[PDB]
């Protein structure tokens, strides 16, 4: 052991006594019961280092003696060193911040709470439900799985984080009412703040690390992502650019972790090309950050002209500013956000010459055999099933299980939403392959979705551990579960959505990107139209119905360029958010320009309109309701009649005409809705085109 | 300062909104055919000698639009006093152009509002490429600053000749801009110093975008062989910056 690895693993196990107390195995208190777990685990398999980490769970009298009992030399540490580690880890627990069955209350809805289950994207969708008290029986089976995994784990933070995340993610850090924080997040945030204090140099303090600015909030946001990806000369390439921006991001984050001597625990989040790191406020750190920042920006300019920029800024911060005093953390994030907005308005100001089959990737040197693509710092060798992993760090895809890689490799698990319809060949489907598989008109569906007021949501979080949970769960819906929603899972939880066909077993969809709080997805226009509502329902369930999406849908000719498509759906998503939020841009629409008529629909408003009109004119699977075969012209005459309401909204001609046009079918349009006249809202006729034009597209 | 606003009344649709480097490039090309080079060397000299033309901006009835100065972007947290500060601040951040009235406020970091409907629309017809559909009595204009002899002598003869897709009239136009060490460019510029706030503009030259902030930067012109001159001079109006 060294003092660095000890404090890291220390703060990461200060609260591994909470799962065993509630299991009720040892005599009593978690601080005591946590020591009797690690000391017990140390003896079995016979790994001495666990009995040194057991002290963290607990007038300095009995402690100095219990440390002296243990050999500090056997490992290669001082006694004075281990006292600092314990006092550092003790305070860290405070900075990251009752019954033995209370579950984890959802960050999204503190009123609702999570049923005990271990993190698995393949099975089930986390839905905050009723406050079901967790059995002491359940915590025992958990601790028995935790025991077995920790035994075979290689006692580095990179092999210990993956097991703590698997098991202790859906576990209340404290068992109070409306407790938001996951245990794993509180454990990884303490390991972060603790190691930050050690590197900061501060020692024997009990407020030189608390009231003194010895921490750095490092925040790095990519700018020009949209341009870098959706502005080229195919879908394969478009996918490759998204994957490459991921590896570039990891390369910069891992270099900051490497040179500051930190661990992945110090990464508060890395999602949507936006990363945050807690670190030390040493003259060494600020100097090393400037060198990393400078070289990263310079590489990005040589490689991609001015297309893709990386804005890296850091704010010095005290222990005070990690919590509440009358929200200092949010205000400290706000000062740093401001620093970023200015840096993004100084694109490449750090360059003066300006104004004159695989499982993952191995992070090796640039000059190395089999390097497929290069980052600003390192090269990336693909890691195949039958191959051997090559590099100091190994980025492994969609597993927390290290698998079969060397014991001397830094394990770095990365999740990427990468669902795709396979061709008649092993390769991914093209825009033509997807556009041809559509019910009716042969068009490519493009949908761009974004979570509403996420900036406000994250800004409400008091503590690092609150933000840690908020960010991880948020990112995990998109990276983890959008894969599942496309496959066809959560059918009960979603339910009846606007659809034009029976959901396929291998859907003609291709994820371009899904991560952070956003997605870009292409496929058969009708399958994309349905996925929009599936994703939104799953999202309403995944949150406590307390957060909303906005979506922009587009249906184009297969031969349309990516940049026009991306431009249209972006414009349509921007409208959806601007016309109030929690709404979808379903299709292009004619409207009066009197400022009373919106193009986007409220999700529930549209879902209600589909429920009402679709069954009366649509049989399903591309066919028109048997009663309308040869009476289709009626639907066009309705669109024709609606267009007269668009020309002048006040004139009633439409109400009387529609009447003679029909008779039973569409009783909603033959009248003059006076609630709409009162509330100064559009007449029902205005909204019909959202349903008809989709049906008319499906029946060609 | 007060300027001569060259208004382009569009007889049919446009292909781009032509920024200052392409305006001068067209004014220069017209002078080559109409008067020969001796008058191009003289047109360049007049511009190195202090004369300036803005980029082209949107035209509507009696309303003149200008580029949102980037100086406001970090100072949005100053013209507030959450939802009414989250949503607007974003729609202010996205807003590309301002009315003359709101633009004059933006320079002083006073509270201002946004143009509701901008009087041009980028239609992209497939066959593909796009045009610009203008509203009724709506078009594009650019400003000229400097001597009268050079406008009547070089610019005005060049612009009528270019019109022979548009017709041309010009008016006087006052912009009440604050006195400051810092200025906004109403022209895409090739900077000599390092600017204050900016967005980069790729064309191969790297320009500073319209609305970017500079501290006593005249920009500069560039001569090269393919002789042709690339216009990268600043059209500076004084701007007040926030503390940061
Ligand atoms: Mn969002
Ligand atoms: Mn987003």
């Amino acid at each position: 052991m060294e003092i660095d690895e000890l404090t890291a693993l220390g703060g990461l196990l200060h609260d591994i006594g909470k799962p065993v107390q509630r299991a009720g195995l040892y005599s009593g208190d978690h601080s005591t019961q946590g020591a009797r777990f690690l000391r017990d685990l140390a003896e079995n398999t016979g790994r001495a280092e666990y009995e040194l980490l057991s002290l963290f769970s607990e007038n300095d009298e009995l402690m100095i003696r219990r440390i002296k009992e243990l050999s500090p030399e056997r490992f290669g540490l001082t006694m004075e060193d281990v006292l600092n580690a314990l006092w550092i880890v003790y305070e860290a627990d405070n900075l990251a911040s009752p019954q033995a069955s209370r579950p984890l209350y959802s960050v999204f809805n503190p009123g609702k709470a999570y049923p005990w289950a271990e993190l698995d994207f393949e099975k089930e969708l986390p839905v905050p439900g009723d406050v079901f008290s967790i059995r002491s029986q359940d915590y025992r089976e958990l601790v028995k799985r935790l025991w077995e995994e920790l035994s075979k784990a290689k006692l580095r933070s990179d092999r210990l984080l993956p097991v703590l995340e698997k098991y202790l993610t859906f576990v209340s850090s404290v068992t109070s009412e409306g407790n938001i924080i996951s245990l794993y997040d509180h454990m990884r945030m303490t390991s972060a703040i603790a190691l930050a204090m050690l590197r900061a140099g501060c020692t024997a303090e009990d407020g030189r690390c608390r009231k003194e600015k010895r921490f750095l909030l490092i925040e790095g946001d990519f700018s020009g992502i949209q341009d870098f990806i959706y502005r080229v000369s195919t879908l394969k390439y478009l996918r490759a650019r998204s994957a490459y921006l991921e590896l570039i991001g990891w390369d910069v984050v891992l270099e900051i972790l490497s040179r500051l001597g930190l661990t992945r625990a110090n990464v508060v989040f890395n999602a949507g090309g936006h990363f945050m790191i807690i670190a030390q406020n040493t003259p060494d750190a600020v100097k090393e950050l400037e060198e990393i920042r400078a070289k990263a920006v310079e590489w990005l300019y040589r490689e991609f002209e001015s297309d893709l920029y990386l804005a890296i800024e850091w704010e010095p911060v005290s222990g005070r500013e990690f919590g509440r005093e009358g929200n200092l953390f949010a205000e400290a994030r706000k000062r740093l956000k401001h620093k970023l907005t200015v840096r993004k308005l100084k694109r490449f100001g750090e360059i003066k010459g300006l104004f004159e089959k695989l499982l993952g990737f191995g992070r090796t040197a640039k000059n190395d055999a089999g390097v497929l693509v290069e980052g600003p710092f390192s090269g990336f060798v693909p890691y195949l099933q039958g191959g051997r992993p090559v590099g100091e760090q190994i980025l492994v895809k969609n597993t927390l299980n290290p698998g079969e890689i060397p014991e001397s490799a830094q394990f770095v698990p990365y999740f990427v939403a990468d669902y795709f319809k396979k061709d008649p060949k092993g390769g991914v489907a093209t825009f033509e392959e997807l556009s041809m598989a559509s019910t009716g008109t042969r068009r490519l569906g493009v949908m761009k979705g974004d979570v509403d007021r996420l900036g406000e949501f994250f800004s409400s979080m008091d503590s690092p551990s609150k933000l840690a949970t908020a960010s991880r769960f948020m990112d995990y819906f998109f990276k983890g579960y959008i894969g599942a929603i496309i496959e066809g899972k959560f059918g009960y939880i979603i339910g009846d959505v606007p659809s034009l066909r029976d959901w396929p077993e291998e859907p003609d969809i291709v994820v371009v990107y899904a991560g952070g709080d956003a997605f870009f997805i292409v496929g058969a226009w009708d399958q994309i139209f349905e996925l929009a509502f599936r994703v939104r329902r799953a999202f309403n369930a995944y949150t406590g119905g307390k957060l909303t999406l906005s979506v922009g849908l587009g249906y184009f000719d297969e031969r349309t360029p990516i940049y026009r498509m991306a431009d249209v759906v972006s414009e349509r998503l921007d409208t959806a958010k601007d016309e109030g939020r929690n709404r979808v841009f379903v299709v292009g629409r004619s409207r009066p320009l009197d400022g009373k008529h919106k193009l986007s629909y409220e999700w529930n408003h549209y879902e209600e309109l589909w429920r009402t009109y679709a069954p009366r004119i649509y049989a399903g699977n591309g066919r028109l309701k048997g009663k309308l075969e040869s009476k289709k012209g009626l639907l066009w005459k309705l669109l024709e009649i609606r267009e007269l309401y668009v020309r002048d909204p006040n004139d009633v001609r439409w109400a009387y005409l529609t009447a003679y046009l029909l008779s039973d079918l569409f009783p909603e349009l033959v009248g003059i809705d006076t609630k709409a006249v009162e509330r100064k809202e559009p007449q029902p006729v205005y909204w019909v085109d959202g349903v008809l034009k989709i049906v008319l597209m499906a029946v060609r | 300062p007060k300027f001569i606003a060259v208004k382009l009344i569009p007889k049919g649709p446009f292909r781009d909104i032509p920024r200052a480097d392409t305006l001068f490039g067209a004014i220069g090309n017209a002078i080559s055919a109409i008067h020969g080079q001796s008058a191009v060397e003289e047109l360049v000299d007049a511009f190195v000698g202090g004369a300036r033309i803005s980029s082209a901006f949107p035209y509507s009835g009696d309303t003149y639009y200008l580029p949102k100065p980037l100086s406001v972007e970090p100072a949005l947290e100053g013209i507030l006093t959450e939802e009414e500060r989250y949503t607007t601040a974003k729609r202010l951040r996205k807003a590309k152009y301002l009315d003359l009235k709101n633009f004059e406020l933006a320079l002083r970091l006073r509270p201002f509002t946004i143009p509701e409907e901008i009087p041009y629309a980028r239609v992209d017809v497939p066959r593909f490429w796009e045009e610009i559909r203008f509203r009724e009595k709506s078009g594009v204009y650019f400003l000229y600053s400097g001597p009268r002899e050079v406008f009547d002598g070089y610019i005005a003869p060049a612009m009528r000749f270019l019109g022979d897709l548009f017709e041309v009239e010009f008016h006087e136009m006052k912009i009440d801009a604050p006195g400051s060490e810092y200025s906004v460019t109403l022209s895409n510029a090739l900077p000599t110093k390092t600017p204050v706030l900016w967005r980069l503009l790729r064309k191969r030259m790297t320009f500073i975008a319209e609305g970017s902030i500079v501290k006593n930067d005249p920009g500069g012109m560039e001569r090269l062989e393919l002789e042709v001159y690339v216009y990268g001079l600043t059209f500076p109006l004084g701007v007040e910056l926030p503390e940061g």
